[PDB]
């Protein structure tokens, strides 16, 4: 990457990012299999598959009462957006026109009436160990059974969905994250695979798994007889490798800051502004950014990177008049403002102080850095370009 | 780099109680997070992955909880095994970075320590150098203080100290510091104290011995 | 299903040390494999990862620069080239496990193996009594001084004496050599009709010596 300062307007530019852009959601719906717990009964007294049959029917209780939670939660960003599509989801026509899509297969395309497309997935492997395995020698109503295998192969298979209802209990049904156990990792390589975009697009995904998870998240439906049903929004990063570039600024002082700090990715030639933090996030050279979080900025505005006193454009300075001393690290190095009259130096990790700075601004690099301070407040040098 | 900070650092409890360790990030870490639990000499063994997932094996007592930066970890009953070390870990993004840790103690009721003070071997003073060992044994908690003193005259930075593992029937801990001079040193003053502060004392016990 | 970590050992500042982690029982060429390392008694503290191909190889701030890490996924094993040791490096190695893509929480350990980056070189330790003080009961022991590297393993009495007895951790002092104290505590009708001997041995040094401790 190229990190260029600005002596003016004491800003910096880092290009050469390329973009990962947030375009769609993918919708993948889960069904999770239970198979018909609660009408299976414990006579024989404490045993050990009486706890693992206690603990699973327990978890559905309580996920009933998850979803019963969150229905209540109406009253009348991107998953806001979300629940208007969980709302359509729920009703038991599209639970039944989504089991019966997949009664033939583990996983089809089910064409949902509300005009758009999800993804649906079965994973039955509790349900098919419940009643092939499970249901078919405590058919005694005693549980004390012989084959303590069983017990140990309940606890195995139980516990996807387990820590599936521990994940929708807390966050009290909508999760922040995909994890594992919402889908695992082959689960998510399908998903992404379904979306409608180009193999560049799908081979990027696929190298960034953890990115999907991030901002991907889901929702739970309900428990329609032993049918977990939940649904999880992927994002479709269906436009990848264009330019992108951040200017941080540190207040130059005589004083004035620049407004328009942030990140800045081209998607087809229109020039889009991401003033928030949260917006954009990188791994590598690659920035992921927010499609749904973002402003549409003439392309007039990169001449605050030349000169500010260009009226083709307002690049919208802003100035203060109690001029604070500041250190805004950027990736590839750091500026300092330091406009008080405080004692300001450069330093590194074994060396200790490398040089004393002077009151203003001025721009360093890692390859004469490792940290600055001012006071008794160091701030460590790193590519902390997800920091504004 | 993601600052993971654990509370509390140590933590004593009794068989049967719940107990609930809280990790801390510095920047949010949505739900990418572990705990572990480490026995002494060995790997730590991963208890629960993501936030609240739990990983095969572990017992129903574990139970994760958190979103974001603010993450627990509840033991809802313990059992002797459950004493070690515990860990919270984040893999937001690399360097991983893992918590100070917290060792969970066994409580038992508090004991104050049998002090004990060891002139420097004859053995020792004719090499040249003239070491005193103090002792500690059978106190509980760890907490203490030893200070040494020669001539009524405080020292520092000339001991070292170095505590057990909590004793398997005792649950005590016991404690040696050792402070270390050279002979010429050593035949110079005639006092040697070691003075002992623990919660078990009412007041600082110190113990001495006169040279000759 | 396990992972064997090997190749550690004592050298001095400035070397370099091989380790290498066998994997079996599990398909390695898939996962993305670490290197955690723990420094005595402190806590723990990841240094480097692999992707499952190789392309993508990171480190921590501290080892960046001279640890490197790699793998061969035909003989299922792991490496991390240590050059430009320092003392600070000294800590037990454990390769790690990947959970899954990007989810890189450590799911399989491996026994972890001992390096030691120190200056000092091979010594057998000096061995002095702690003569017995107190009341009810007395307490004795034996100071085992100046020995490098560790460990040292004390018995008492040849293993026959193992009630009241606490072997303290050694402590590495300024000088580079590690030192500990092994104490007993005794009843005080005993100190004379009974015998105290402390069994040292340090194998690096082979340094095997009783020495018994008697009141003054």
């Amino acid at each position: 990457l190229k990190e260029s300062y600005l002596e003016e307007s004491c800003s910096t530019i880092t290009e050469g990012y390329l973009s990962v852009l947030r375009t769609g959601w993918y919708t993948n719906v889960f069904t999770l299999e239970v198979g018909d717990v609660e009408n299976l009964t414990c006579t024989d007294g404490p045993s050990l598959i009486k706890t693992e049959l206690d603990l699973t029917k327990s978890a559905l209780r309580e996920l009933k009462t998850v979803s019963a939670d969150q229905l209540a939660r109406e009253e009348q960003a991107a998953v806001t957006a979300g629940i208007a599509i969980a709302k359509t989801i729920r009703l038991e026509s599209e639970v039944n026109a989504i089991k019966g899509a997949l009664k033939t297969t583990n996983e089809a395309v089910s064409t949902l009436g509300n005009g758009v497309r999800v993804l649906a997935t079965a994973v039955r492997e509790l349900k098919e160990f419940v009643s092939k395995n499970l249901t078919s020698a405590i058919n005694k109503n005693k549980c004390d059974i012989a084959d303590l295998k069983m017990a140990v192969s309940f606890s195995q298979f139980n516990r996807r969905f387990l820590n599936v209802v521990r994940q929708f209990s807390d966050n009290a049904g909508i999760t922040p994250a995909i994890s594992l156990d919402l889908m695992t990792d082959a689960e998510l390589a399908r998903a992404v695979s379904y979306m409608p975009t180009s193999a560049g697009q799908i081979k990027l995904m696929l190298e960034n798994r953890a990115m999907v998870r991030r901002k991907g998240f889901g929702i739970l439906i309900g428990v329609y007889g032993s049918s977990v049903i939940y649904m999880v929004q992927l994002p479709i990063f269906g436009v990848i490798d264009t330019p992108c570039w951040i200017i941080k600024a540190a207040p130059s002082c005589s004083c004035l800051l620049r407004e328009d700090q942030g990140w800045y990715c081209k998607n087809a030639g229109s020039t889009v502004y991401y003033p928030n933090d949260k917006d954009c996030e990188t791994r590598g050279d690659h920035v992921f950014c927010d499609t749904a979080a973002g402003i549409n900025v003439a392309e007039q505005s990169r001449e605050c990177n030349i000169n500010i006193s260009t009226t083709n454009y307002p690049c919208k300075v802003s100035t203060g008049r109690h001029p604070i001393s500041m250190v805004a690290l950027s990736p590839l190095g750091a500026l300092v403002a330091c406009y008080k009259g405080v004692s300001c130096s450069i330093g590194s990790n074994r060396v200790g102080i490398i040089k004393q700075l002077p009151k203003g601004c001025s721009y360093i690099t890692n390859q004469d850095a490792d940290t600055v301070t001012i006071d008794n407040t160091v701030y460590q040098l790193s590519k902390v370009e997800g920091e504004q | 780099d993601i600052q993971m900070t654990q509370s509390p650092s140590t933590l004593s409890a009794s068989v049967g109680d719940r107990v609930t360790i809280t990790c801390r990030a510095s920047q949010t870490i949505t739900i990418w997070l572990a705990w572990y639990q480490q026995k002494p000499g060995k790997a730590p063994k991963l208890l629960i992955y993501d936030a609240v997932s739990l990983e095969s094996g572990v017992p129903s007592r574990f139970r994760g909880s958190g979103s974001g930066t603010d993450f627990t970890l509840t033991i809802s009953s313990l059992q002797p095994d459950d004493f070690a070390t515990y860990y919270c870990q984040q893999y937001n993004n690399y360097p991983y970075t893992f918590g100070q840790g917290t060792k969970l103690e066994i409580k038992r009721t508090v004991a104050a320590p049998s002090v004990f003070i060891f002139p420097p071997s004859d053995e020792q003073l004719k090499s040249g150098t003239a070491s005193v060992v103090c002792l500690l044994n059978n106190f509980y908690p760890r907490e203490a203080k030893v200070q040494w003193k020669v001539d009524n005259a405080l020292q520092s930075g000339n001991s070292q100290e170095s505590v057990t593992e909590q004793d398997s029937k005792d649950s005590t801990y016991s404690l040696s510091s050792t402070l270390t001079l050279s002979k010429a040193d050593y035949e110079k003053h005639k006092v040697y104290a070691c003075e002992v502060t623990h919660q078990g004392l009412s007041s600082p016990v110190t113990k001495s011995f006169n040279r000759g | 299903v396990q992972l064997v970590e090997s190749g550690g050992g004592v050298v001095q500042p400035g070397r370099s040390l091989r380790l290498s982690c066998a994997a079996s029982g599990f398909t390695f060429t898939t996962y993305t494999m670490h290197w955690v390392r723990q420094a005595p008694g402190k806590g723990l503290e990841w240094v480097a990862l692999i992707s499952s191909d190789g392309n993508n190889k990171y480190y921590a701030d501290s080892v960046k620069g001279r640890f490197t890490i790699s793998r061969d996924n035909s003989k299922n094993t792991l490496y991390l080239q240590m050059s430009s040791l320092r003392a600070e490096d000294t800590a037990v190695y454990y390769c790690a496990r990947g959970y899954y893509s990007g989810g890189d929480a450590f799911d399989v350990w491996g026994q972890g193996t001992m390096v030691t980056v120190s200056s000092a070189s091979t010594k057998g330790p000096s061995v002095f009594p702690l003569a017995p003080s107190s009341g009810g009961t007395a307490a004795l022991g034996c100071l085992v001084k100046d020995y490098f590297p560790e460990p040292v393993t004390v018995s008492w009495n040849s293993g026959a004496l193992t009630s009241g007895v606490h072997t303290f951790p050694a402590v590495l002092q300024s000088s580079g050599l590690y030192s500990l104290s092994s104490v007993v505590t005794v009843p005080s009708s005993s100190l004379g009709t009974q015998t105290y001997i402390c069994n040292v041995n340090h194998k690096p040094s082979n340094t095997k010596v009783d020495k018994k401790v008697e009141p003054k």
